[PDB]
């Protein structure tokens, strides 16, 4: 079966950074377009970023462009999300996922990991 | 020692690795299947360039009578050849999900039918050792026998205009071929897959180069953009007249009124017309005002339609020879056989009989 496992979540203050990792197995990772999505409590699932099989093409939601960078290592079968300049509205559970199709932004997915929690506090 | 492609498991990465290793000297590649081994001398096709929306696309030739050829983009690869009289395409996309989309697309016409010999016509090829689809094999001749669809054709697929007056420009073979752009515009609201459009472009350019050694005179450079234009009805003649008018109001197309233009779609037009063209509308010396324009379907089951329409643009008439590209009903053949058409086409590209072949 497809297995995806996210890690690297945590709590930061505004302006902080985190790096998420997603370990993949059970499919030929290097052939697949891959996705990060996130879901805030009581809110709809939001697409964050896509990366094609070899990493040569990347796509980002407008809200994270310039702050988040997706990448992958096809030898270690791992997907990454480098998250800089974090804001309170980035708070969510983050999932790596296999989209059913390559078109952006995806809303339909084949499998998801169990998720990693990202929290950005606010004090204003 | 010799490189090979196993057609029982061929993937995008297989095709890309083999074809990227083809040098200017060419390379022998063995195509292997069950009890099938064809040694093919593969060469880079340096006559034609293709840019699609998202990718540059390179073409490759064999030198065999069964015209083995390849297409390699960043996103996809195609192997096409004839075997025992029938054309076979192997179509392989790089992203697993878009391969899945493509396979589903090509499998759909066979859903209704439960033909015993389906795999002869259409087969998903799975990764070597649930397995993933890495390519699909399509034999359009056996598919037509199985699907038994009504035939599309070319009857009345051009608009003729009063003949040009003669007006001493002819020259010998140029020192370099002239670059002629074939600017293809994806009709608004149409979904075109790159393997389908690229195959049509390859067949179109090659139908011209095979005539009178015309690669000495022309090298085609295809470009594919999107257009906001769509045909206002299913009328093909009306559709072309509106298409040509839409080129004149495209500020991007200013400066290129002397190139060749095709509106492309997946489907066909009313009365099952496959394409449409302005007849005898391109001459190297006089091309102007976007007059060398036409329209073409791109579906895999109708190879050579854009070649046929390009033939009309270059002055080729329909012929009575059912083996000719220029037959008025759809034949699936890809080559000009009419000597009269061959002379007309080459003269419009600057050739004269003194220059030989
Ligand atoms: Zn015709």
């Amino acid at each position: 079966q497809v297995q995806l496992q996210e890690s690297g979540g945590g709590l930061v203050q505004p302006g902080g950074s985190l790096r998420l990792s997603c370990a993949a197995s059970g499919f030929t990772f290097s052939r697949y377009t891959m996705t990060w999505v996130r879901q805030a409590p009581g809110k709809g699932l939001e697409w964050v970023s896509n990366i094609n099989s070899d990493g040569g093409r990347t796509y980002y939601a407008d809200s994270v462009k310039g702050r988040f960078t997706i990448s992958r290592d096809n030898t270690k079968n791992t997907l990454y999300l480098q998250m800089n300049s974090l804001k309170p509205e980035d708070t969510a559970v983050y999932y790596c996922a296999i989209p059913k199709r390559t078109y952006v932004p995806p809303s339909q997915f084949d499998d998801r990991g169990q998720g990693t929690q990202v929290t950005v506090s606010s004090h204003h | 020692v010799t490189a090979s492609i196993d057609l029982q498991s061929v993937s995008y990465t297989d095709l890309a690795t083999q074809l990227n290793d083809v040098s200017d000297f060419g390379k022998m590649i063995i195509l292997k299947d069950n009890g099938f081994n064809r040694q093919v001398h593969v060469s880079m096709d340096k006559r034609t360039k293709i840019q699609l929306d998202n990718e540059n696309v390179r073409l490759f030739n064999g030198r065999d009578k069964d015209s083995t050829s390849f297409i390699l983009g960043d996103e996809f690869a195609v192997l096409r050849f004839y075997r025992n009289g029938e054309s076979i395409s192997y179509i392989a996309y790089k992203e697993a999900q878009m391969m899945n989309e493509i396979a589903e697309f090509y499998a759909a016409p066979f859903k209704k039918t439960r033909a015993i010999n389906e795999k002869e016509a259409f087969e998903c090829i799975y990764d070597s050792r649930g397995k993933d689809i890495v390519s699909v094999k399509i034999n359009i001749d056996k598919a037509k026998k199985i699907l038994n669809l009504p035939e599309c054709d070319y009857i009345n697929d051009y608009i003729k205009t009063p003949q040009v007056p003669h007006g001493s420009q002819t020259r010998a073979v140029p020192s370099e071929p002239k670059t002629v752009y074939v600017i293809c515009l994806r009709e608004n609201g149409s979904t075109i897959y790159p393997n389908e459009v690229s195959a049509q472009m390859q067949d179109a350019a090659n139908s011209v180069y095979a005539v009178h050694g015309l690669k000495r005179y022309v090298n085609f450079h295809f470009v594919l953009y999107t257009t906001e234009y769509s045909c206002p009805s299913g009328d093909a003649k009306e559709g072309l007249e509106g298409f040509t008018a839409s080129l004149k109001s495209n500020p991007k197309a200013e400066g290129y009124d002397d190139q060749i233009y095709f509106l492309i779609r997946w489907g066909t037009w009313d009365n099952k017309i496959l394409g449409m063209s302005w007849f005898n509308s391109y001459n190297v010396n006089t091309a102007s005002d976007f007059e060398a324009s036409g329209m073409s379907t791109t579906q895999l089951m109708y190879p050579g339609v854009m070649a046929h329409e390009l033939g009309h643009i270059l002055g080729a008439e329909h012929t009575d020879n059912s083996k000719d590209l220029m037959y008025a009903t759809f034949t699936g053949y890809l080559s000009h056989l009419s000597e009269k058409n061959m002379d007309i086409i080459a003269k419009n590209l600057g050739w004269e009989a003194a220059d030989g072949d």
